[PDB]
């Protein structure tokens, strides 16, 4: 049996740590849900 | 037992001790998580139960109690927030600027930011604190890092 646990609030915090790039890659969506790469 | 809006974490006791499985959104007392978290299969809060009510394998998303009620979407320009909840870790607000998933059926958000499997399910929200979309469902890049789609429903 799967069971929840409150973790906190959505809100949008300012002064949070600002990490991660952008890149633009081709992808392909299966039947099964699972996104692949295409290059 | 608790339908307070809000990120919780979604545990289960059927492997090696409490592990978390992933993270969910609670709003207008519906629960909203990625299908590949719960595998359609009904949840606990506290004394009640939650019984699915709408799911997608090819979407990967699930909703509880209720149809699913997030419709803000990525406005294609601005930077966003991870609210990534990692399994035994405080809920922790990431700020990033997403990239794009190119696919034959139109283009989608993406966020390039790796985080335990357990952290699927967690919100990824706009400048209003709405959420646009979860954050679980993606591909691995060259470097073996994890990129992943920001991942919306449709609120009928
Ligand atoms: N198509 C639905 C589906 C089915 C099963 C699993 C997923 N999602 C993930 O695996 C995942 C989610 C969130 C962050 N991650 C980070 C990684 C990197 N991996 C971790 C183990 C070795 C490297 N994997 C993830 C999605």
């Amino acid at each position: 049996d799967m069971y929840i646990e409150r973790a906190g609030d959505i809100t949008w915090e300012k002064d949070a740590e600002v990490t991660g790039n952008s890149p633009r890659l081709d992808v392909a969506l299966d039947e099964s849900g699972d996104f692949s790469l295409v290059e | 037992g608790e339908t307070t809006d809000g990120v919780y974490r979604v545990m289960t006791r059927r492997l090696l001790g409490s592990t978390q499985v992933g993270v969910g959104v609670m709003q207008e007392g519906v629960f909203h998580t990625m299908w590949h978290v719960t595998k359609g299969a009904a949840l606990r809060s506290g004394e009640g139960r939650l019984d699915p009510y709408w799911g997608d394998v090819k979407q990967d998303l699930v909703s509880y109690c209720g149809p699913w009620k997030l419709d803000a979407a990525w406005d294609g320009l601005s930077e966003v927030q991870l609210l990534a909840v990692p399994p035994g870790e405080r809920a922790k607000n990431i700020q990033t600027l997403p990239g794009i998933f190119k696919t034959k059926d139109g283009d989608i958000g993406a966020v390039a930011l790796d985080y335990p499997a357990g952290t699927s399910g967690s919100p990824i929200l706009d400048k209003c604190g709405r959420v646009i979309g979860l954050y679980g469902n993606g591909v691995v890049i060259k470097n073996g890092s994890y990129v992943s789609a920001i991942t919306q429903g449709k609120r009928e």
